[PDB]
């Protein structure tokens, strides 16, 4: 897969109720792409959470290369595997979210 | 090829400060949080807190809320654990560690640990006293009032290893360590053969032999 | 915090035997977030099992983990010599992270009675103003022993410290020092120093004494 987006960091750990913000990095060579944030489910399925251009939000950053993929008010069951994907599907590598129990 | 490299051991007086380093090799420094732990001698593991170089977020255990600062230097891919106002109780091996993909909170890679000894005691060599013998005879050497750990004890410059027991040091209340080293030998050898204990405490440059005689 | 409690804290078994270690959590833990470590002396812990039951990379399959809720276990099916170590459980369900207190796995062996020896303080040491009296229990199994001091028939307390070796690499026995620390003055005020040892491998207690 040539020039896929990256997604950082590899692991984000927060307590339930907190926000978590990943960064999808993608410099298109092609013009007109869409950038999707996805969740991987048990048997390797994907589900789409948000997109460029709900608790899940994508924002392009001022450098244009970068995109915050934000979760607001994380729940426990938000824990899991996430990635980003560009369409000029070129998939980023996977990262993880873990949402801890607030005692 | 991931490895975490920690700074060397540190002996400290009460009230002082330590800054232990944890430098990361072999991955993108910002991808994973660095976790800090400690384990007092023969104890069990206690979590201190963590630093995520991604976003500079810290999580601390309430125990160490104030006294510990975690900081980073991304340039050198190092996280630092600074502990202020050191107590005797903070005597421990301090570990850094991180997760890997899908360990769900299991720590896959660990630093080598940094022993931090906090004591009012100051560095000094042991006094070495015979434990004189008097079938099978026992003899030995008492190795008393040194600091910090460790010492090493051999018998007859390594020639005698059968029957040798050198006991873990115990901390006396003086804050200095003490141990004996013993060996059993044929009582018929007593007086005929020679038995010398070799005691080395490198922190004080102490190199003492003692002849143990009847 | 969610305290983790492991049982037992020391366990004994033979090469080729099975063992089961227990980790009970004070509150319920999602099983994905409970993990096991092995620690050999001097070295860092190593991940063994993650998410309750998955072997870590390069871990042999004689190792397995199980459980849920508050009750987790670890099983080694076929003890190898390299497996005598300490084992720790850990939780990542909530902050603060907690670890269990440790289970140390030791080598089971037949019973062996100690030989007991008693060492008076050296003159060399008495000049200095202190007197250490060492009682040695040598090459015994299992580890539990009762060592008592009498000075002129008075039971002593507060004033002795015990140290025990790790199992001998050859014969798997322990040895134990008990050291009574007295001032030269206190030492010189009494005559008979006795160490009495009770141990399962003995017929009845063994006493070693000297007169100052
Ligand atoms: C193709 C290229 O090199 N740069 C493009 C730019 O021209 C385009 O307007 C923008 C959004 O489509 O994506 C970037």
């Amino acid at each position: 897969p040539w020039n896929p987006p990256t997604f950082s960091p590899a692991l984000l750990v927060v307590t339930e109720g907190d926000n978590a913000t990943f960064t999808c990095s993608f410099s298109n060579t092609s013009e007109s792409f869409v950038l999707n944030w996805y969740r991987m489910s048990p048997s390797n399925q994907t589900d789409k959470l948000a997109a460029f251009p709900s608790r899940f939000r994508v924002t392009q950053l001022p450098n244009g290369r970068d995109f915050h993929m934000s979760v607001v008010r994380a729940r426990r069951n938000d824990s899991g595997t996430y990635l980003c994907g560009a369409i000029s599907i070129k998939e980023s590598l996977r990262a993880e979210l873990r949402v801890t129990e607030r005692r | 090829q991931v490895q975490l490299v920690q700074s060397g051991a540190e002996v400290k007086k009460p009230g002082a400060s330590v800054k232990v380093s944890c430098k990361a090799f072999g991955y993108t420094f910002t991808t994973y949080p660095i976790e800090w732990m400690r384990q007092a001698p023969g104890k069990g593991l206690e979590w201190i807190g963590n630093f995520h170089p991604y976003n500079d977020d810290t999580k601390y255990n309430e125990k160490f809320q104030g006294r510990v600062t975690l900081t980073v230097d991304k340039s050198s891919t190092t996280v630092y654990m600074e502990l202020s106002s050191l107590r005797s109780e903070d005597t421990a091996v301090y570990y850094c560690a991180r997760e890997n993909y899908g360990s769900h909170g299991g720590f896959v890679y660990w630093g080598q640990g940094t022993l931090v000894t906090v004591s009012s005691a100051s560095t000094k060599g042991p006094s070495v006293f015979p434990l004189a013998p008097s079938g099978t005879a026992a003899l030995g050497c008492l190795v008393k009032d040194y600091f910090p750990e460790p010492v090493t004890v051999s018998w007859n410059s390594g020639a005698l290893t059968s029957g040798v027991h050198t006991f873990p040091a115990v901390l006396q209340s003086s804050g200095l360590y003490s141990l004996s080293s013993v060996v059993t030998v044929p009582s018929s050898s007593l007086g005929t053969q020679t038995y010398i204990c070799n005691v080395n405490h490198k922190p004080s440059n102490t190199k003492v032999d003692k002849k143990v005689e009847p | 915090e969610n305290q983790l409690t492991q049982s037992p804290s020391s366990l004994s078994a033979s090469v080729g035997d099975r063992v089961t270690i227990t980790c009970r959590a004070s509150s319920s833990v999602i099983s994905s977030y409970l993990h096991w470590y092995q620690q050999k002396p001097g070295k860092a812990p190593k991940l063994l099992i993650y998410s309750t039951s998955n072997l870590a990379s390069g871990v042999p399959s004689r190792f397995s983990g199980s459980g849920s809720g508050t009750d987790y276990t670890l099983t080694i099916s076929s003890l190898q010599p390299e497996d005598f170590a300490t084992y720790y459980c850990q939780q990542y369900n909530s902050y603060p992270l907690t670890f269990g207190g440790g289970t140390k796995l030791e080598i089971k062996r037949t019973v062996a009675a100690p030989s007991v020896f008693i060492f008076p303080p050296s003159d060399e040491q008495l000049k200095s103003g202190t007197a250490s009296v060492v009682c040695l229990l040598n090459n015994f199994y299992p580890r539990e022993a009762k060592v008592q001091w009498k000075v002129d028939n008075a039971l002593q307390s507060g004033n002795s410290q015990e140290s025990v070796t790790e199992q001998d690499s050859k014969d798997s026995t322990y040895s134990l020092s008990s050291t009574l620390t007295l001032s030269k003055a206190d030492y010189e005020k009494h005559k008979v120093y006795a160490c009495e040892v009770t141990h399962q491998g003995l017929s009845s207690p063994v006493t070693k004494s000297f007169n100052r």
